[PDB]
Formats: C-alpha cells, structure tokens, sequence
RNA sequence: GUUGGGCACUCUAAGGUGACUGCCGGUGACAAACCGGAGGAAGGUGGGGAUGACGUCAAAUCAUCAUGCCCCUUAUGACCUGGGCUACACACGUGCUACAAUGGACAGAACAAAGGGCAGCGAAACCGCGAGGUUAAGCCAAUCCCACAAAUCUGUUCUCAGUUCGGAUCGCAGUCUGCAACUCGACUGCGUGAAGCUGGAAUCGCUAGUAAUCGCGGAUCAGCAUGCCGCGGUGAAUACGUUCC
C-alpha cells in the first residue's frame, strides 16, 4: 500500500491523455502499457485498453474500479485447468 | 586487608574471585549470590572448593564476574575460588586437585562448519 | 556476461534502483562482493595469487 | 598530547613501523606512552569453491587488520617534524590525532 | 449472558468470553471492558445487570456479527463483480495475496485430489 | 581436489604481491592493480617477467617488476622503461615509479618455467621433450624438487589427457616448504593445452 | 564402539538430598537442556510424596526404584529365519537406567494435569507394587522367564 | 569507570614457556608398543580448523572465465516497453510453525558472544496503539551507533478445551523502500481464526560443550531469508558389544 504522504500514483502520459479527453465530452480507447497506474475518479466511463503482456485488453471503467491499478483488470497468465 | 586473589574461567565467563576473611558471604557484582545465581544446584558447586578445604564461614568471597551465562559464571567462580585457596594455603592443592576443581574446563562451543547444520548435525540425507 | 550487458551495466540507467553490480573482472552478475567488486570465482583466483591485499585462507 | 593509530594486515611490518615511531619519539625527547595493541578486526569471506553447483563445498578467506596506538605526551617541535622523516613501508597506514 | 445476539460462555472470564462475539478479539475485548470499567478477571456468570448493560451499549456501537459479516461479504462480492484479479482468485479458490500455488495452497484449495503421474 | 600451493602459503611463508593498505579506496586500488598487471603482462610478454609487486603511498605507485631479462625490459639506458612508465601514468593517473629486479636462475621461477613450456608447445615441440628438458634444467639450478604437468589434447589427440613428470621431493602438505607454483596455457590448433609447474626450492 | 568400552561420564549429587541417583532423574526428565524445569518438578514432586505418606521422599523414591528396576531382559536375536528373544542378566549400571527411563516415560503417560503430580503419583504406585512402570518390569520378566530355555 | 588517579586485576596482542610416552611401575624380544600411576591448565595425534595421494565416475561446468571445431551475421547480434522466470489437477526433496500445562497469557528480575557502520550506523527527545515519522547527539569506531539478548529465574492468571492451544486463510486500515509494490515486496494495527490431539509402510542426524533447545550477527541487499555462513546461552541420554545392515 503506497504511503498517504506520497498520494496515489499514476503515469503522467496516461493521466494527460484522459484529462485531454475530459477537456471535452470525448470518449476513445486509450491503449496503454501503464498497468501500474491507479484508476483515478476522473477515469470513470473511459475504455482504457491495458497491455496484458501480448495484447491491449479493453477495460471499461466503473466507480467500484476506482482505487485499483489498471493491471488488476488485465490478467497476464492464461489458465483453464489441467486435463 | 589479607585478600587472596584467584582468577577463574568457564565457557565465556571470567570470575575475579577475592577471598577476604569473614563469615561465608559470596558477593557477585555488588549483590548476594542468590540474587545473581538463582539455582540452588549451582550455589552448591561454588561452595564445593570451600566445603572440601573446610573454609566455609571463613572467607567472604568477593567477585567481579563478566561474560557467559548464569551457569558459565557459576563454574568460573568455582575455578576462581579454587585458585584463590592455593594462595591461602598451598596444602589445599592436594584435596582440590583430587576433586578436580583446578582445571580450566576446556569444553568450549565447537564452531559451526559449512555444509553442516550445526557443529556435528548434518542436514537430512536421502538416497532418493 | 555479454559485451552488451557489461556495457549497459556501466551506463547510467533510467533510475538508480535499476543500477546493479557486476564483477569488474569478468562481468558476472551473481555473488559479487562489494569490498573487492569481484565475483566469488575471480576473488578465489586472485586471492590465491596473493593479489588481494591482506586476504588469506581462514581457519579457526 | 599527540596520538598515532597504525593499521596493517601483516603484524610483523606493523611492529617494525611502530618501533621506528617509538625510537623517533625518544631521540626527539618527548615522553612515549608506548604501542598499545588494539583488538584485531577479522573480516571473513565464505565463498562457493566450485564454479557451478556443489553448494556444500566452500572456501573461507579472512582479512585480519592489526592495530597499534602510540600516544606522545609533552611533545617538542622537533618531535612533530621527526614523524615526517619516517617514510613508513607500504602496507602500514598512519593516522595522526595531534 | 446474550450479548449482540450471542450467548457467550458463562464460566469463562469476560475478556475471553467477549471474544466469542464475531468482530471482537482480545484487544477489542480489553478496550470495551476498560471503557465499561469492568474487571477483566470477573466471570460472565458473576456480572451484574449494571455491568452487562454498560457492556451491551459499548458493543452496540461496534460493527459485529451480521452487520460485519454482510460488510465482508459485499467487499468480496465487489471484487468478483468488477472482475479484479483478487476477485478471480476468490471465485477460483486460490491464493489472493501472491502466495505461490505450485505447492501449499491447501487452505484455499481444500484437501488433495490425487491424479496419476507420468 | 588440490588447493593452490601459493594460495595455501600466503600469509604463512609467502607474502602478498600487492603490498598496501586501504579502507575506502580498497576496491578502486584493486582494479587499478589488475589493470596494471594486465598491461605489464601484455607489453612485456617476451621479456620474461614473472612477479609484479605493487606498493602505494599517497598518489604514488611503486612497481617492483621481477624479470630474468632486465636489460630487455630497460633497453638503451632507460628508453623502454620510461615508455612503460609514461603509459602507466595514462592508465593510473598517478605517479608511477618502476624498479626492476633480476631473477638469477630463471629455471627456479615457476611462472617463467611454465611459460617456457607453453611457448615450446605452441612451436610444435613434443610435450614429453618440453617437460623432460625443463625437469633437468630446474634440477641443475638446484631445485630440491620439481613436478611439471601438461594437460589437454596432447599431440592433437581426440581424447584429452594429462601427462606429467617429476624429480626429487615436492611435499605439498608441508606448509613451511617454499613450493613455487604457476600455470600457463598454449593456444594450439587443437585448442588449449594447459601447463602446471611446482618447484621446491627448500625449507624456510 | 569397536575399539572398546568408554569412560562413563559422572553426574554431581544434588543440592538437597545429596543423591547422584536423583540428579540422573532431573537429566532423564530434562527437555531441550532446561534443567531448571526438571529440578523444579522433581523437588515439587518430592514435597508431594512427603505430605501424602509422611515418610522421607528420598526413601519412598528408592523403594520405588527397587520395584521398577529389572533384573532379566530379553534381547532380539535372528537365528536362521525366526527371532529368539534371548534372556540376559541386566548390568548394575543399566538397572538404574531402565529404572529411571520407565519411571519418567510412564510418568508422562499418566492422566494427572501437572508433571510434579504425575511423577509423584507414579513414584507412589511403584512402591505399592502396581502401576505402569511396575507392569513394565513385570512384563519384561515374564518374557525373560518365558524364554528361559536360551542362554 | 563517571571523574581525578592507578594499570594492580581482567582484557587487548606481540614475544616466550608448556605435552615429549619426557618421567614412575607393570606387561612386552631385552623391540615397537601397550596398561595403569605421578606431576600438570592440558596426557598419550588434549579439542576443533586448514590441509584431500595415484586414480575412479568420458561425474559437473562451452552460462564465471578461456577455448578448438561448428552455426547465425537487416539476425541466433543490438535498443525499448510490458509480460514471464512467482502459473497449479497433482508427485517428491529440504525446511519453518504447530498440535499445548516441562504449556499459553501477563508482569518483575537478570546473565552473552561474535560481527557490521560513511552517506553509512543513527542514540536521546518528541509524536504515533504499532509498523514507523520528525528532528538530531556521537562515531571513518576497544571511544559512538546498530543493540533490544532470548531461552532462564520469580510472581500472577488460565485448568485439559480444537481451548486463553495453533496462527493458516481472508477482509479492512496503514507503514517503509522504491520512478513504480496489479501481476509480484516486507512489516504493522484491527477483524477473521483453517488444518492440526505427536503422524502408515518406511526413513535421517548426532558419541560432548555434541545432540536438543534459545536468541544474536553477517554476506547479497533500495527493499525483500523459515535459506546460507558465523556467534554465544542453557545443556542431555547412551555405547554391553561387533552377530547382522
Ligand atoms: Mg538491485
Ligand atoms: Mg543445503
Ligand atoms: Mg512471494
Ligand atoms: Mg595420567
Ligand atoms: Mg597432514
Ligand atoms: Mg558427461
Ligand atoms: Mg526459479
Ligand atoms: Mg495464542
Ligand atoms: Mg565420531
Ligand atoms: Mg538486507
Ligand atoms: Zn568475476
């Protein structure tokens, strides 16, 4: 858990893109590699396409998703049982 | 004063015993012995040289002991008393040596050795 | 190590946390001692030549 | 008071270099405390003996650092410049707390 | 005596007996009794109606039992609903906190179901 | 399975090559010395250098080189030695003073002896001859013992093996025995041969 | 070992009863080198003996040993393709050892909560010519006498 | 021990001394030696370490390094971001923690050794339930700091219960490092309170300051150790014997 004194982390590149869309009522798929970026309140409603390792997974943001890192919605491994 | 000095040593302990005349008061770093050494069994072992020489209630044993643990120090004091009684009366050598109270106990902690879990204890073997 | 990997370790990285030791003799990443800046293998060899001051085989 | 700390890996060259300083102090006329042996700093290095695997096969190396302390009570100007004259051997490190 | 809809052990001491309430452990049980001003050594059976009353009022402020169990349930439900990694670990019955799963995930997994080796 | 004979004896009867104390700078100096010893070995390859003691005091580096051919190292008065000095001052960035000593009997220095055998092996001499001859010359120089080993693809063989020859006493377990030891390699067309040489000069 | 018999290390007698025989017992009872705990139990257990009987605890304890300590024991012996538990005279040294071991072992298996009580109660049972450590000494004798044939 | 004062004592560590079957007796070729005895801190290579013959296994390592030959050379080379090396039906190896009363909880007394520390160790003080934070003394160290020993001892409470045992798992809220702890860090608080009642066939270590048990330090290292390498504390049992493995 990141320290409160530091405050919540986000990559400038990501935040700038979403803030740029928030200037208007524009909604586009923000493809990114910043899995470590926290989902800020002002992300809600966007479709951020998070890189899982080999592809950009589209992730529609909700209110409940605020607080969590973008990587939490783009699982890296592929498992579907043994046998 | 007519103090009889005798250094003693066990494990990491080092007793500086001094036999001043008195009535059998062992004093370990400005305390009674019972405060410092709680065990009854260890106190008897410290008396062991005094009891054989029959100088219990003759000297007050003044001690400056450091290092090791409670028993380590107990055994150090015993060695120091024994060596102090040689300065008091050299004829006590015969009776002290018989009991074996004039041996620096050379049992020390054996080193840990690489590959082994302890000094001797080897890791658990399996043929498979 | 590869020449590229030695070079890239010598270059200052993007962040100080990304900075790591190699053996200055042979470029080995693992088991590099800070006192000598040598890996365990190189340290052994040069210690035997008497080329690491004050270092001798220990026993106690 | 002047105070001298000597550090070296070999104790033979240390005591030689110590005796030079003791000798140099007496001829200069100042009072010598003498070479006090401070505790030896033993570092120890355990390494894997083999290049690959064989974890239980090690080798242990040590670096002992021997230390001597020479105090010089009641110096005289010649004594201070007499320590300049001793170009002590490489392997002995000197430190002056004058 | 019943406290927060739980008949706690009568024969035990109150610090201990209060921990039988879901949502109270030794520290919480200490800090209530302190606030009530009841001795920790007293048995539940040998409490007065005054003492029990004061204890009840304190515990009614604290989130315990179903109030707490519902909170915990919704927390875990939220994680599943959003489709978080932790939610996926919750539903699949695997470690949620990065514990390695090649060995020793038996608390989550349950007991072993052996399969034929090669 | 055998420990280095030099390694066993350092700080017992042998002494360190690098003869200096440091605390803060220890690693920096060590990698300076490595860079020196590397450079000296490359430049003075043909000049029969063995030991290269290094000493330090302030910004100064005293380098006692041991060589069987001191005239070859020095050259005309002091031409080549100064060219070396000025080249070391580029690497080190310090004052470099170079003493040069003589090995009287080069067949008692293990490192020289090992390099001789290695050079002969590169020039297509039989490993049997190369070794046997050195055994005699070392014994003539008054070594109390000598072992020499050559290991690898001997005579361009497919299967590698280690042939070795010995004379006198080489008591490797005896700690006070001054047993010099050295190794060398020869890049042949069938890869690497390796040489090893033990010389027992006597007791201490 | 192959070389021969080995110097058996001696224990000091003890700061109350002055008994080697009972210092041994502290060491049998001791766990993880915690000699203090075992001394404490012993001494507490001996108090409890003195209160219940009235007699000297040492005495009851030495009476108890006599009933626990065996004289004959069988020993496993492969001959051909069948085992013959062969009876052997127990050495004086080993008698004590088996005495104390069985006392301490069967003490720990009793249902009394504290060890000082378990030890005390077991010591009293041996003196009564019954209990578990006695039944063990009975059962070792039964096997020894059952295989009296062999020698 | 703080000061003055002394270096006595302990300690530190350089140089010596001491153990050699040397001496006594017996057995023994009158040999070698062995058995016991004296003196001695130590007795029979005192304890422990380093030290590893010729060779064996075409044993391990072309990924420390080096190297013959072979192969690739707008790619099998090189740069980047993200992911993976942490996957989980399951099987094995090595460990840690337990299953409790020789215990748990709580409280009060204690007694170590060996290490590490320069952008590093960081006291005290103050704040925070705590992890920690702010600030900052001293110390390039027998000077200061890491540092608090813990088992133990003495009280008090629990009274045999899947519990006041055990502490997995999970929820919530934090702390710290780091550009950044989703995948994938450690630690803290509060809540949660799993399996487990000493383990089938079988199987491992250890002969003494050993085993067993209790803490402490270090390398690597920003952070991360139940691992590894060291350190002391407490401290056993047993060895008849050589048949069998
Ligand atoms: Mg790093
Ligand atoms: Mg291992
Ligand atoms: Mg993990
Ligand atoms: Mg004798
Ligand atoms: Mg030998
Ligand atoms: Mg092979
Ligand atoms: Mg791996
Ligand atoms: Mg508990
Ligand atoms: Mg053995
Ligand atoms: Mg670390
Ligand atoms: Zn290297």
């Amino acid at each position: 858990a990141r320290s409160l004194k530091k405050g919540p982390f986000v990559d400038g590149h990501l935040m700038t893109k979403i803030e740029k869309l928030n200037e208007t009522d524009k909604k586009q798929v923000v493809k990114t590699w910043s899995r470590r970026s926290t989902i800020f309140p002002q992300f809600i409603g966007h479709t951020i396409a998070v890189y899982d390792g080999r592809k950009h997974v589209p992730v529609f943001i909700s209110e409940d998703m605020v607080g969590h890192k973008l990587g939490e919605f783009a699982p890296t491994r592929t498992y579907k049982g043994h046998a | 004063q007519v103090q009889y000095y005798g250094t003693g040593r066990r494990k990491s302990s080092v007793a500086r015993v001094r036999l001043v005349p008195g009535e059998g008061r062992i004093v370990v770093n400005n305390r009674e012995i019972s405060e410092h050494i709680p065990s009854a069994a260890l106190i008897e072992d410290i008396k062991q040289p005094l009891t054989l020489t029959e100088t219990a209630g003759t000297y007050d044993v003044l001690v400056n002991v450091h290092g090791g643990g409670l028993s380590g120090q107990a055994g150090a004091i015993r060695h120091g008393i024994a060596r102090a009684l040689l300065e008091a009366d050299p004829e006590y050598r015969t009776t002290l040596k018989r009991a074996g109270l004039l041996t620096r106990d050379a049992r020390m902690k054996e080193r840990k050795k690489y590959g082994l879990k302890g000094a001797r204890r080897a890791p658990q073997f399996s043929k498979r | 190590a590869k020449k590229s990997m030695i070079a890239k370790q010598q270059r200052t990285p993007k962040f100080k946390v990304q900075e790591y030791t190699r053996c200055e003799r042979c470029g080995r990443p693992h088991s590099v001692i800070r006192k000598f800046k040598l890996c365990r293998i190189c340290f052994r060899e040069l210690a035997y030549k008497g080329q690491i001051p004050g270092v001798k085989k220990a026993s106690w | 008071k002047i105070r001298i700390r000597l550090k070296a890996y070999d104790h033979r060259i240390l005591d030689q270099s110590a005796e030079k300083i003791v000798e140099t102090a007496k001829r200069s006329g100042a009072s010598v405390s003498g070479p006090i042996p401070l505790p030896t700093e033993k570092s120890v290095y355990t390494i894997l003996r083999a290049v690959h695997k064989y974890k239980d096969s090690r080798e242990q190396f040590e670096m002992r650092t021997h230390k001597r302390l020479i105090d010089i009570v009641n110096p005289t100007p010649q004594t201070v410049d007499a320590l300049m004259r001793l170009d002590l051997p490489s392997g002995v490190d000197i430190e002056i707390k004058l | 005596a019943r406290i927060a809809g739980v008949d706690i052990p009568r024969d035990k001491r109150v610090v201990i007996s209060l921990t039988y309430i879901f949502g109270i452990g030794r520290t919480t049980a200490q800090q209530v009794l302190k606030e009530a001003g009841v001795s920790e050594d007293t048995r539940v059976r040998d409490l007065t109606e005054e003492e029990l009353g004061k204890i009840r009022d304190i515990i009614d402020k604290l989130k315990v039992e179903g109030d707490l169990r519902r909170e915990v349930s919704l927390n875990i439900k939220r994680l599943i609903e959003i489709g978080s990694y932790r939610g996926i670990r919750h539903r699949r019955g695997l470690p949620v906190r990065g514990q390695n799963s090649k060995n020793n995930a038996r608390t989550r997994k349950g007991p072993r179901r052996t399969v034929a080796n090669k | 399975q055998k420990v280095n004979p030099v390694g066993l004896r350092i700080g017992v009867i042998r002494d360190w090559e690098s003869k200096w104390y440091a605390g803060k700078d220890y690693a920096d100096f060590l990698h300076e010395d490595l860079k020196i010893r590397e450079y000296i070995s490359k430049r003075l390859s043909d000049a029969s250098v063995s030991k290269v003691e290094i000493e330090r005091a302030a910004n100064r580096v005293n380098i006692t080189i041991h060589t069987a051919k001191p005239g070859m190292v020095i050259g005309k008065g002091g031409s080549e030695v100064e060219a070396l000095r000025k080249a070391l001052n580029s690497l080190t960035g310090k004052r470099v003073h170079i003493n040069i000593l003589e090995i009287k009997r080069a067949d008692l220095d293990a490192q020289l002896v090992a390099d001789n055998i290695a050079r002969q092996l590169e020039n297509r001499v039989s490993f049997r001859r190369a070794q046997k001859q050195q055994i005699q010359r070392t014994m003539r120089a008054g070594a109390q013992g000598v072992k020499t080993m050559v290991s690898g693809r001997l005579g361009g063989a497919d299967i590698a093996r280690s042939e070795y020859y010995s004379e006198g006493t080489v008591p490797l377990h005896t700690l006070r025995a001054d047993i010099d030891y050295a190794t060398s390699e020869a890049d042949t067309t069938y890869g690497k041969l390796g040489v090893k040489v033990w010389i027992y000069r006597g007791e201490v | 070992p192959r070389k021969g018999p080995v110097a058996k290390r001696d224990v000091l007698p003890d700061p109350i009863y002055n008994s080697k025989l009972v210092s041994r017992l502290i060491n049998k009872m001791m766990i993880d080198g915690k000699k203090g705990k075992s001394q404490t139990i012993l001494y507490k257990s001996f108090d409890i003996i003195k209160e219940r009987t009235g007699n000297d605890a040492m005495e009851v304890f030495e009476q108890a040993l006599k009933n626990i300590m065996p004289v004959l024991e069988v020993k496993a012996r492969r001959v051909g393709g069948a085992n013959y538990q062969v009876p052997v005279e127990v050495r004086p040294e080993r008698r004590t050892t088996l005495g104390l071991r069985w006392l301490v072992n069967y003490a720990r298996l009793r249902g009394e909560k504290t060890m000082e009580e378990r030890l005390a109660n077991e010591i009293l049972d041996a003196a009564n010519n019954t209990g578990a450590a006695v039944k063990k000494r009975e059962d070792t004798h039964k096997m020894a006498e059952a295989n009296k044939a062999f020698a």
